[PDB]
Formats: structure tokens, C-alpha cells, sequence
């Protein structure tokens, strides 16, 4: 179990753990956590999110979408005290463009260029922000999360899924090889 | 005709006529007068309980709601002391809650939306009073009136009550801008004489001032010194 | 008398009011739906086109979903409230079952609403009617009405407003197992159905298309008119 | 008549005679003018409470502001305009909280709209006398102009006018209005010619007419209120101009 | 309730689960979290002859009417939260009288009010002022209890000061020399000392009431 | 439930009317509330719609709260509500038909 | 958990509030020249951030004025009161200037909201004791903006980088420094 996702110029680069969700055509919501709470909170945001563009006839952006999920989730761990869930976030505008948001277990909403999640984290961070630049291109991107994970690997670690990748940028969400 | 009982009712015209026989109510209580001046604001009435057996510290017209605003009334007197009461509750709440008096023009939109609720439910019966309310706010003064529709507005000096048509025409032609507090005292005693029906005295008239020093309502005493100075 | 009250029942058993509440319905415009083999087509009539008008705020045509739609005659205000609550209780029903909504559990929820309106003095009843229509799971289309008292009813073609006797005439004898055999060929009868009541050419005519695995869709006025300028070119041959 | 008591009851012929009363109650009300441009929305008035003994407090009598991009103008009841102001500026913030962007015009109005209409169908109560014109701008479709009915309808227009001699102002603006091709200065020409010739005045003063401009400078949207002396600078343009014309014949 | 019932004024409840989680947590993670502020100086009182002395060292006396006055112990906010309710109902009380208010019934309205919330909210007060009736001096308790004593004291050097009192005080003093006591009284405990003094003298029970600056 | 303060600040009126309303019965007879809660049902049954707020100054004025302020006044301002539904479905659950 | 640190600072005719960086806001404007400073949780200052506007531009629009600092300290104050049983877990930091008189003011309060108006200096966080002496010891009236600005970032640094921003009359000025 672990998220990780860079955000690039004119797109965002996600990659799961073999847990993705789909809101809109231009929108993912990565959640982690325990199994039975990290679907139901999935469907109630797509419902709505899909009730939302039948009722106005045009779709939310990420950022309205991430402070709506921000609200929900905050309201649902003043009652169910037992809950944990974390998430992350990525979408495009037509007007603003791509866009990447984290998320703790307490409802913090954060907009980082780049965020990870999991037992995987601080070193992974680190060399994301030492071998990161606002320019990167998507191959060079790719470079980065196959050596970071080549980096966690060696640490008494073993990756059981090949972390699937996805793109989201003007066209849509595409499907890359398991790498 | 059929439209003049019901209060939800439209007429055939757009018009709604339980308003129009509340506010003829008001147009048939006793008169009362107000004029804005360049530092203060003075309210003058006719007295009801015009008799030698009248406790003259028992009820008064003339009322205070906070250190700074006070209010007098034409028509129904026990609809007056409700309206009385739920503003000064309203100004307490303000107070309260904002660490500071409340403005003239807050007090005067909270009693309106109050007062505009009972003129849209069947099964009960709109306000029949118009108030006029002072203060004093920021280093200068106000001056408003409310409708029993729940509509306000702002003067610079007016009548209402018996005979008020005159009394604005009297106030039309003897009214100036730069005006201090004395001759506007003056002024709306002559007002309240013009229709009085009667001999004025110290003890059937009511009047209130506010200015810096905060509102206050003057004892007979001064009232019979302007009396004699006119 | 015994039509000042929503419950009282006429000598004769009539519910009065409610059948008041039909002549509004009859006196908006017409609106037709045909079912075809694989393909549902709608088409409501423009009325009164102001100069300085925004069409895209008077539309007669709506999506409660991704696989149904719906056209509405009558009060203007009273569509929007039902149109709503239908959208709300879509995504609702898809929370609670994981597989789409059917066209008959929509109808039925719609009547439903429409009929809770109908049982008390106090509360007026809708005066609008409504044209289901949409695909199911498998792929079945289906065409459903509702009425102002909240009953429904399954059709292969119909009509609602004013019009819709000499419509309704018309499509008796014009509908038949080929003139469905293509979209092109339903599109064509929609037009010719609602060309018997409305004047002034093909200026005043709002189409809807949907196929199946797909989203609906409103045809533009250059596609309208060629439709009408083959139409036309047809009949004079 | 016996179908006109109440709001919950049908003619014979399918109307409802109290809804109809109260929307005939606005033509009472002053006049009310919306003219959409290029660059800009525009909102005139006419000013009705006119005295010598009246006091000239807040910045309008007519036109009120509901959030940082939009504005309305009310004709009809005053009581019931100033519940309503209050509901859509709640309802506005309150949008505000939930997505932390700013909301919808279509939107807003539509979510008065159903307040207006739930009014008329539940008995015991009396719809409300108010008629609404809207202005604003947002991202979806830019510049907008609204109006609202006592009923709960609405529209979307480039022109159009609510109160007295409405239809006259709407014939005038119908005739006289060019689509695609109005700049602000020509459409508050249009709107003083207008407003001229609706008005039952010989002269027309600057002391009755209040007009409101709403626009986009430099990614902010800018509402201002339109003093005396450019008033009196328009109607002097407007005025000379008609001159000219005349004398030109 | 539901989201199709309207919504009600009040105190709100919706933090207490998670909150009681996380104090927990961050005690057994070893993490410090913000705490309220808390008054515990000495306060005193003393009925002389034709009055009431109030004394607080440091302004911690608050105001309640222009007759009666009052100090409090413990969290700040409740103790200006209760004095500001009090202050604000006796307004509305005086203005619907006309007449000055009476100490019983400031005392009647804290005692309802602390017993309402079972003690949870934290504020001990001394309560003193002149009436038509006399002086009167009382002591309120966080739970709802009150006593009615010649001499009261509150606060960290509460030993001390009563003692003082219990060796010096006598009835029918005068101002100066009851001024003096609670000034040494308070000092016995430990800044400054402040003092509050109501006079019958000062106080016309005749005139009808207007509204204070 | 969460604290012990929640369910006794919830059901505050209710018991302080059933006091009196014991304490009346016993000291009076059963007229004394009877006539009590049938003033109280009137003037509790004429109101704004459940979507807008209203006043409730009859109701005061025969409770006696119309010179008192307590926390219901000045904390969590009910008029500027923060979340509201749709009016339609507010009225039709005031009507129990949900 | 760390918390935070906010600070504000007193000069003449101009007012200084800072608050430290680590390479979440904490400092949100309420004003031309008002702003507030939060510390503690994240959640709760979000939240706390969210409604206070809510309420602001409420007012504004219903007034039809600018609002003063210490009405802005009385709501805050009343928000806070309100969950007085179960509280937010918030520190807030208030500096501005009056809009109409242009007089300095700065205010702290605490978890359930009670005031504080000092003439020369507040401090909010975990570290208050730890700073207030050498608030006490660079502290001196009558400084000039640069003057304050020099002292307040000592402060800061004295006990990772540091905001500061400057309101003036005529401008506001906001720097990132790093010791």
C-alpha cells in the first residue's frame, strides 16, 4: 500500500499500488487505507460529483472537488471515530491546468507540486526534492519514480505489484505499461 | 368587497386592502411630530390620559430603548409595548455579541423584518402603529419611521397621526438645515399647537431630545419654561 | 360544483380539481417522442421566439441520467422541482444498487411524487405531463408518460399539448415496422409528425437524439434544416 | 368570482387568478432598465421616493449588491424585496463555504426562484409581489443579465425592461437595439434615450435616475454607482444631440 | 437529528469524541496541546456600616449594575461570559422597572445559571452591593452554592486573610478602617492592591432609573 | 452520549414545562395546563415557512422569555445558518409525509 | 505535531506579524491592512479560517462598512466561545491598523477565546515563555518599518525560515527570509 504522484507542466503523473478511483473525465481520487471505508467514501464523492454535472450541465474542477471532499471527510470523522482513510487527489482545468493535492488522516488539504503516501515516505521525499524541477518532462519523470522505488527496494523491502502509471492532461486519462 | 376581509387575498388590481385599514388605524391616533436639527433630535405627542386622576409616573409614550435611541408611537398602545420590548431584547443581543452599541439603521431593519412577518400568514393580524425612532451615531443624527407593512424610510422631519397632511405643510415652509436644538423645539411645538384642539399644557404633552450627551426625555419643568418662552 | 376542493368526490365519482389541473397541461406546447428499433428520438415545438431572448435558458429538454431523458408540457415552474428531484434520486438508487436505474423504477418514482400531491387541501397538484424515455441494462428502449394525477403508461409513440389529437391521428397510421428501420428514417417521421401543427417552416422545431452506449444529444439548426430540405424534396418527388 | 380565493385552487380552464393578481401587483412599481454590452452590464432605475423633507442615507434606494460579482434591482414590495436580498445573500455565502469559489448567477437565481415558488402551492400563504433583475459576470459564460417573476420564472435576456411602461421601453429597445456590436457608452446613450421617453416628464432631472455599471479590470470585477455630475453630462450629450437631429432636418 | 430539520442556536457537542481520542494519543505520543487561562489571586470582602469594600490585588472587578459589583476566580472566559449575561439581564430588568436592581435577585439569576451546567463551567464569584434593603454580601460556588456572610474570601492566600478577619474584624466600622483591613488582609496573602467601594450615600433610591455610561 | 451536558442542553424546555405544568396541576387542578398548552398549540401553529426564520414573539410573550437572554440568543446564530436543505422537501418532512 | 509559532509586533503607524516556514498557511488576510495569524492543528485552523469569512463578509455586506480590528477580535471571540465543552484547538494572532484612523493594534487570545490587547507585543504557540524574553529585550517604541522589521525577524531566528509581513499606510510589504 502506497501512492505516489509529480506533477509536471502540462500534466500529472500517478502511480498506485496493485486502488484508483474515477470522478469526472479529467479527475482521480487515490485512497488508502482500511478495506470497507475507502470504498464508501469513493462512491458517495462520485455520486455526487456526477449528480453535480447532471444538475448544471458542466463539471467541477479539482480544486472544487478537493475542498468538497475535504468537507465530507471532516464530517465523517466527527462521528465514526474508528476511521482512518488517506487520499490524494489530480485533475486539469481548462483554465488553470494540472493540479496535485494531499491529504492527511485528519482532513489537512495541502496543493503540493509533488506528495507520497504509505510506509514508503521521508526518503522518497527527499530524493524528490533534490532530483526534482518544475520542467520535467514525463520520461525524465518516469526516471525519477523508477529510481526512487530501485532506492526503497534495497531497504529490506519487497514490491509486490509492477505500479501501474497513468497521465492525465488535455486528452484524458491514458493507460501506460506497468512500470 | 369580497377581497376585504382575507389578508392573503390580492385584489383583481394587485392590491392588498387589510394594509391600507391598518394603516387608516394609524392615521387616526393622536398626532406626534419629529424634526432633525444639525446637533440633536427632538419628538414631541399629545398626551391620552388628559384628567387630574392620571398617576403622571405610571405610562409614558415617550420611551428610551438604549442610552443612545429612543422612540414614541401613533395608534395602538399595547401593540407599541411588545415592539418596545423585543427591541430593546434585540439591542441587548447586539451588544452582546458585537462588544458595541448598535447603529441606528441595524435596530430600525431588525423591527421592520419583525414587523413584516405578520402581514403574510393567515390567521393573524398586522401591527396597527407606526414608529419613529433617533439616535445618534458617529458625531451625527438620525431619524427614521416604519409602516406597520414593515417598510422604513428616513426624514429630515415629519408628521403622522391626526390632521398630518397640514402638519407637513406647516413643516414644509417653516423648516432650515442649519437648525439648532432650541428652534427646532420650538418649531415642533408649534407643529403639535397647529391641530392641537384644546390648550396646551405642561402636563398633556410629552417631549424627547437626543444629542452627544445620549437620549433623554425632558421633565414637565422645562417643557412648561418653552411653553411660557412661545 | 364539487370541483372547489382537491378531495371531493363528484355524484358521479369525479375528482374535479385534478382534471382542472389537465387543461393546463393541455394548453402548452407540443411535445413527441417515437420509439425506434435502436434509437429514441424527442422533439418538443418553439413558441414565441423573442429577439432578445436566450435560448439556452428556455430548453424543454432534459437528461436525468446517463441513459434517460425527458420532455414536459405545461406550467414552466412546476417541471424543474420533479426534474430535480428525479436527478437527486438517480444518484440515490445508484448508491443504494450498484447497477443503473430503469427507466420503469423512474417513472414510477415520478408518478409517485406526482400523486403524494393530490391527497390534501392544503397542497395544490402538479400541472405538467412528462415523456420518459431512454434504454435499459440490456439494451431494450422504452417510452413511458406520466400524468398530472400519477398514472403511467408504456407506448410505442405518443404526444402531449395542444395538437396532440391530430399528432397522435397522424402517427396511428404513419408509424409502422419500416419507417423505424433507421435513424435517419425516425428522425423523418418525428419531423413529419410535428410539421402537421406547427407553421412557419422547420425554424421552430428542438430535436434530441439518443443511441445506446452513448450520451443524449441536441441537433443543430443546420442538421434540422436539412433534414426538412430532404423531407421536402422527397414529397415534391 | 369563485376560483380566485386562494393560491391552491384551479380554474375550469386550467389558471391560477391570485398568481395572476399578484404578477399584475408590479405594474405599479418604477421603472426598472438592464442592457446587456460587450464590456460591461448595465442597471437604471428611477428614483420614486422624491420629497423635499426626505433624507438621502446609504449609497442606493434600489440597487443592492449580493456578493463581489453580482448586483440586483427589485420592483415591487419593498418588505418583501428586502427578505429576499437577505436569502440570496445567504445563500451566495453559503455556496461560498461549500466549494470555496464563487457561485453561479444562473444558479443563484435559480435557487430564489424555487424559494418564489414553493409560495404558491402550499395554502395559507401569500406569494410575494417582487419582481428581480439580475447582473454579474463568472467564468462559464461571462457577462449575463436575468430577469424573475412573483410566479418563479425566469429567463435569460439581452435587453429588457420591468414596471411602468414596460412595454413600451421593451418595444423601443426591440427596435433600437444592434446585437453583437453595443459598446457601454451606446448602450447608456440607449438607456437615457429610453428612460427619456418612458419617463411621464417633460424634463428629465438627475435627481431621479440612479444607473450602475458592472465590468473587469485586470481579473477583478468592478461595481460603481454613477455620480450626479456624470449623470447631468448624459442627459446634457443626450439632449443636445436630439437638437442637432431635429435641427437637421 | 436530520438534514431536513432546521437548525437551532446553542452550545455545540461535535468535537468531544475525537477530541477525547486524540488527547489520549498525543499523551501516550508524548505532545504537548493548548490549554485555557486560569485566575487564582486572592480576592476579599467587607460589610461595614453604610456599605460594601471589595478588594482583588493585580482589572479583575467586574461591573454588573451601579449598585453591585463583583470578583471572580478561576477561567477567565467563564467569569467574563457569566458577569456579562447578568449585567445585560439586570439592564433589561432595570429598564423594564424603573427602579434600581435588588442583590438577591443578581444572586438568584448565577445560581440558576451555575446550576444548570452541573459546575462544568469553572467560576467562583463574590458578590456584593446596596440596595433599598441594606448591604449585602454573598459567595457563589462553581456547582450552585451560596452563602451569606459578613466577610468572604477567595483565592490562593484564602488562610491568611481569613484569619486576618477572624482577628481584627468587628461589626458597624467605618470606611477608612475598613479600607485599611482589607487592604492588610489582602497583603497578609502575598503586585498592587485595587479596591471598590459602594456607599448608601452616593446611591438615590428616588429618582426613576436611567440608563448608565 | 458524548458529554453528559448534550441530551440535558437538547430536551431544556420540554422539562421545564413538564415542572410546571406538575406543580400547576397540583396546586390549582387539570384546567391550568389544559388551557396552557391550548394557548401555547395556537400560537405555536401560525409561522414563516421551515425554510425561513421567524420571530416567535407571541410565543415569548406567553412563555415569559421576552426579558431574558440566555446561550441560545447569542451563540450559533440560527438566522446565518451555515447549511440549509431544499424547501420542499423541509416542508413535506415538517408535515411527517417522509 | 509541532504546532507553530506566530508573532506580532508594535511600531509607529505600522505593524508587523510573522510566522515560520520549514523548507500549511498559517497567516490569512481579513482586510486591506487586517490581518490573523493561526497556530495548533491544522484541521482546526483551516476550519477556524473558513468560517471566520463567512461571517466577515456577511457583515461587510449587511453593514456596509469596513470592519474595526477589535469587532473583528469580538466575533473571533464569540466563534471561539461557541464549542466552548469540545474547543478547536487554535491559537489566534490578530494585527492591523483601524481603517479610518490608522492606529496600530494587536491582540492574542486562546482555546476558548479569551482577549488579551498588549501595547508592544504578543506571542502565540508552544514557545512562549522561550520568546518572551527576548521579545522584552529588543523591544524599544518609536521604530521605523525597517528598524521593526530587522527586530522581528530577530526575534523569529532567535528561536527552518521565517514571513514577515509589513502593513503600512500606503503598502504592504511581505518577505521570506532563512537564517
Amino acid at each position: 500500500e502506497y501512492l505516489i504522484g509529480i506533477q509536471g507542466p502540462d500534466y500529472v503523473l500517478v502511480a498506485s499500488d496493485r486502488k484508483m478511483f474515477k470522478m469526472s473525465e479529467k479527475i482521480l481520487l487515490l485512497c488508502v487505507g482500511e478495506a470497507g471505508d475507502t470504498v464508501q467514501f469513493a462512491e458517495y464523492i462520485q455520486k455526487n460529483v456526477q449528480l453535480y454535472k447532471m444538475r448544471n450541465g458542466y463539471e467541477l474542477s479539482p480544486t472544487a472537488a478537493a475542498n468538497f471532499t475535504r468537507r465530507n471527510l471532516a464530517d465523517c470523522l466527527r462521528s465514526r471515530t474508528p476511521y482512518h482513510v488517506n487520499l490524494l487527489l489530480a485533475g486539469y482545468d481548462e483554465h488553470e491546468g494540472p493540479a496535485l493535492y494531499y491529504m492527511d488522516y485528519l482532513a489537512a488539504l495541502a496543493k503540493a507540486p509533488f506528495a507520497a503516501h504509505g510506509y514508503g515516505a521521508f526518503l522518497t521525499l527527499s530524493i524528490l526534492d533534490r532530483y526534482y524541477t518544475p520542467t520535467i518532462s514525463r520520461e525524465r519523470a518516469v526516471e525519477l519514480l523508477r529510481k526512487c522505488l530501485e532506492e526503497l527496494q534495497k531497504r529490506f523491502i519487497l514490491n509486490l505489484p509492477t505500479f501501474s502509471v497513468r497521465i492525465i492532461d488535455k486528452n484524458g486519462i491514458h493507460d501506460l505499461d506497468n512500470i | 368587497r369580497g377581497y376585504s376581509f382575507s389578508l392573503t387575498t390580492f385584489s383583481p388590481s394587485g392590491k392588498l386592502v387589510q394594509i391600507e385599514y391598518a394603516l387608516a388605524a394609524v392615521a387616526g391616533g393622536a398626532p406626534s411630530v419629529g424634526i432633525k436639527a444639525a446637533n440633536g433630535v427632538v419628538l414631541a405627542t399629545e398626551k391620552k390620559q388628559k384628567s387630574i386622576l392620571y398617576d403622571e409616573r405610571s405610562v409614558h409614550k415617550v420611551e428610551p430603548i438604549t442610552k443612545h435611541i429612543g422612540l414614541v408611537y401613533s395608534g395602538m398602545g399595547p401593540d407599541y409595548r411588545v415592539l418596545v420590548h423585543r427591541a430593546r431584547k434585540l439591542a441587548q443581543q447586539y451588544y452582546l455579541v458585537y462588544q458595541e452599541p448598535i447603529p441606528t439603521a441595524q435596530l430600525v431593519q431588525r423591527v421592520a423584518s419583525v414587523m413584516q412577518e405578520y402581514t403574510q400568514s393567515g390567521g393573524v393580524r398586522p401591527f396597527g402603529v407606526s414608529l419613529l425612532i433617533c439616535g445618534w451615531n458617529e458625531g451625527r443624527p438620525y431619524l427614521f419611521q416604519s409602516d406597520p407593512s414593515g417598510a422604513y424610510f428616513a426624514w429630515k422631519a415629519t408628521a403622522m397621526g391626526k390632521n398630518y397632511v397640514n402638519g407637513k405643510t406647516f413643516l414644509e415652509k417653516r423648516y432650515n438645515e442649519d437648525l439648532e436644538l432650541e428652534d427646532a423645539i420650538h418649531t415642533a411645538i408649534l407643529t403639535l399647537k397647529e391641530s392641537f384642539e384644546g390648550q396646551m399644557t405642561e402636563d398633556n404633552i410629552e417631549v424627547g431630545i437626543c444629542n452627544e450627551a445620549g437620549f433623554r426625555r425632558l421633565t414637565p419643568t422645562e417643557v412648561k419654561d418653552y411653553l411660557a418662552a412661545i | 360544483s364539487y370541483d372547489r376542493a382537491i378531495t371531493v368526490f363528484s355524484p358521479d365519482g369525479h375528482l374535479f380539481q385534478v382534471e382542472y389541473a389537465q387543461e393546463a397541461v393541455k394548453k402548452g406546447s407540443t411535445a413527441v417522442g417515437v420509439r425506434g428499433r435502436d434509437i429514441v428520438v424527442l422533439g418538443v415545438e418553439k413558441k414565441s421566439v423573442a429577439k432578445l431572448q436566450d435560448e439556452r435558458t428556455v430548453r424543454k429538454i432534459c437528461a436525468l441520467d446517463d441513459n434517460v431523458c425527458m420532455a414536459f408540457a405545461g406550467l414552466t415552474a412546476d417541471a424543474r422541482i420533479v426534474i430535480n428531484r428525479a436527478r437527486v434520486e438517480c444518484q440515490s438508487h445508484r448508491l443504494t444498487v450498484e447497477d443503473p436505474v430503469t427507466v420503469e423504477y423512474i417513472t414510477r418514482y415520478i408518478a409517485s411524487l406526482k400523486q403524494r400531491y393530490t391527497q390534501s387541501n392544503g397542497r395544490r397538484p402538479f400541472g405538467i405531463s412528462a415523456l420518459i424515455v431512454g434504454f435499459d441494462f440490456d439494451g431494450t428502449p422504452r417510452l413511458y408518460q406520466t400524468d398530472p394525477s400519477g398514472t403511467y403508461h408504456a407506448w410505442k409513440a405518443n404526444a402531449i399539448g395542444r395538437g396532440a389529437k391530430s399528432v397522435r391521428e397522424f402517427l396511428e397510421k404513419n408509424y409502422t415496422d419500416e419507417a423505424i428501420e433507421t435513424d435517419d428514417l425516425t428522425i423523418k417521421l418525428v419531423i413529419k409528425a410535428l410539421l402537421e401543427v406547427v407553421q412557419s417552416g422547420g425554424k421552430n422545431i428542438e430535436l434530441a437524439v439518443m443511441r445506446r452506449d452513448q450520451s443524449l444529444k441536441i441537433l443543430n439548426p443546420e442538421e434540422i434544416e436539412k433534414y426538412v430540405a430532404e423531407i421536402e424534396k422527397e414529397k415534391e418527388e | 368570482r369563485r376560483y380566485d380565493s386562494r393560491t391552491t385552487i384551479f380554474s375550469p380552464e386550467g389558471r391560477l387568478y391570485q398568481v395572476e393578481y399578484a404578477m399584475e401587483a408590479i405594474g405599479h412599481a418604477g421603472t426598472c432598465l438592464g442592457i446587456l454590452a460587450n464590456d460591461g452590464v448595465l442597471l437604471a432605475a428611477e428614483r420614486r421616493n422624491i420629497h423635499k423633507l426626505l433624507d438621502e442615507v446609504f449609497f442606493s434606494e434600489k440597487i443592492y449588491k449580493l456578493n463581489e460579482d453580482m448586483a440586483c434591482s427589485v420592483a415591487g414590495i419593498t418588505s418583501d424585496a428586502n427578505v429576499l436580498t437577505n436569502e440570496l445573500r445567504l445563500i451566495a455565502q453559503r455556496y461560498l463555504l461549500q466549494y470555496q469559489e464563487p457561485i453561479p448567477c444562473e444558479q443563484l437565481v435559480t435557487a430564489l426562484c424555487d424559494i418564489k415558488q414553493a409560495y404558491t402551492q402550499f395554502g395559507g400563504k401569500r406569494p410575494f409581489g417582487v419582481s428581480l433583475l439580475y447582473i454579474g459576470w463568472d467564468k462559464h459564460y461571462g457577462f449575463q443579465l436575468y430577469q424573475s417573476d412573483p410566479s418563479g420564472n425566469y429567463g435569460g435576456w439581452k435587453a429588457t425592461c420591468i414596471g411602468n411602461n414596460s412595454a413600451a421601453a421593451v418595444s423601443m429597445l426591440k427596435q433600437d437595439y444592434k446585437e453583437g456590436e453595443m459598446t457601454l457608452k451606446s448602450a447608456l446613450a440607449l438607456a437615457i434615450k429610453v428612460l427619456n421617453k418612458t419617463m411621464d416628464v417633460s424634463k428629465l432631472s438627475a435627481e431621479k435616475v440612479e444607473i450602475a455599471t458592472l465590468t473587469r479590470e485586470n481579473g477583478k470585477t468592478v461595481i460603481r454607482v454613477l455620480k450626479q455630475k456624470e449623470v447631468e453630462q448624459l442627459i446634457k450629450k443626450h439632449e443636445e444631440e436630439e437638437a442637432k437631429a431635429e435641427r437637421e432636418k | 437529528v436530520s438534514v431536513y430539520a432546521p437548525p437551532v442556536g446553542g452550545f455545540s457537542f461535535d468535537n468531544c469524541r475525537r477530541n477525547a481520542v486524540l488527547e489520549a494519543d498525543f499523551a501516550k505520543r508524548g505532545y504537548k496541546l493548548p490549554k485555557v487561562r486560569k485566575t487564582g489571586t486572592t480576592i476579599a470582602g467587607v460589610v461595614y456600616k453604610d456599605g460594601i469594600v471589595l478588594g482583588a490585588d493585580t482589572s479583575k472587578i467586574h461591573f454588573i449594575s451601579p449598585n453591585i459589583y463583583c470578583c471572580g476566580a478561576g477561567t477567565a472566559a467563564d467569569t467574563d461570559m457569566t458577569t456579562q449575561l447578568i449585567s445585560s439581564n439586570l439592564e433589561l430588568h432595570s429598564l423594564s422597572t424603573g427602579r434600581l436592581p435588588r442583590v438577591v435577585t443578581a444572586n438568584r439569576m448565577l445560581k440558576q445559571m451555575l446550576f444548570r451546567y452541573q459546575g462544568y463551567i469553572g467560576a467562583a464569584l463574590v458578590l456584593g452591593g446596596v440596595d433599598v434593603t441594606g448591604p449585602h454580601l454573598y459567595s457563589i460556588y462553581p456547582h450552585g452554592s451560596t452563602d451569606k456572610l459578613p466577610y468572604v474570601t477567595m483565592g490562593s492566600g484564602s488562610l491568611a486573610a481569613m484569619a486576618v478577619f477572624e482577628d481584627k474584624f468587628r461589626p458597624d466600622m467605618e470606611e477608612e478602617e475598613a479600607k485599611n483591613l482589607v487592604s492588610e488582609a489582602i497583603a497578609a496573602g502575598i503586585s498592587n492592591i485595587d479596591l471598590c467601594v459602594i456607599s448608601k450615600n452616593k446611591l438615590d433610591f428616588l429618582r426613576p432609573y436611567t440608563v448608565p455610561n | 452520549p458524548s458529554h453528559p451536558l448534550e441530551l440535558s442542553e437538547k430536551n431544556f424546555q420540554l422539562n421545564q414545562d413538564k415542572m410546571n405544568f406538575s406543580t400547576l396541576r397540583n396546586i390549582q387542578g387539570l384546567f391550568a395546563p389544559l388551557k396552557l398548552q391550548m394557548e401555547f398549540k395556537a400560537v405555536q401553529q401560525v409561522q414563516r415557512l421551515p425554510f425561513l426564520s421567524s420571530s416567535n414573539l407571541s410565543l415569548d410573550v406567553l412563555r415569559g422569555n421576552d426579558e431574558t437572554i440566555g446561550f441560545e440568543d447569542i451563540l450559533n446564530d440560527p438566522s446565518q445558518s451555515e447549511v440549509m436543505g431544499e424547501p420542499h422537501l423541509m416542508v413535506e418532512y415538517k408535515l411527517g409525509l417522509l | 505535531y509541532n504546532g507553530g509559532a506566530v508573532m506580532a509586533m508594535k511600531g509607529k503607524n505600522c505593524v508587523a506579524i510573522a510566522a515560520d516556514r520549514r523548507f500549511f498557511q498559517k497567516i490569512f488576510p481579513m482586510g486591506d491592512r487586517l490581518y490573523i495569524g493561526l497556530a495548533g492543528l491544522a484541521t482546526d485552523v483551516q476550519t477556524v479560517a473558513q468560517r471566520l469569512k463567512f461571517r466577515l463578509n456577511l457583515y461587510e455586506l449587511k453593514e456596509g462598512r469596513q470592519i474595526k480590528p477589535y469587532t473583528l477580535m469580538s466575533m473571533v471571540a464569540n466563534l471561539l466561545y461557541e464549542k466552548r465543552f469540545g474547543p478547536y484547538y487554535t491559537e489566534p494572532v490578530i494585527a492591523g491598523l483601524d481603517p479610518k484612523t490608522f492606529k496600530p493594534f494587536i491582540c492574542s487570545l486562546d482555546l476558548i477565546g479569551c482577549p488579551m490587547v498588549t501595547d508592544d507585543f504578543v506571542v502565540s504557540g508552544t514557545c512562549a515563555e522561550q520568546m518572551y524574553g527576548m521579545c522584552e529585550s529588543l523591544w524599544e517604541p518609536n521604530m521605523d518599518p525597517d528598524h521593526l522589521f530587522e527586530t522581528i525577524s530577530q526575534a523569529m531566528l532567535n528561536a527552518m525560515g521565517v514571513i514577515v509581513h509589513i502593513i503600512e499606510k500606503d503598502k504592504i510589504t511581505t518577505r521570506t527570509l532563512k537564517a
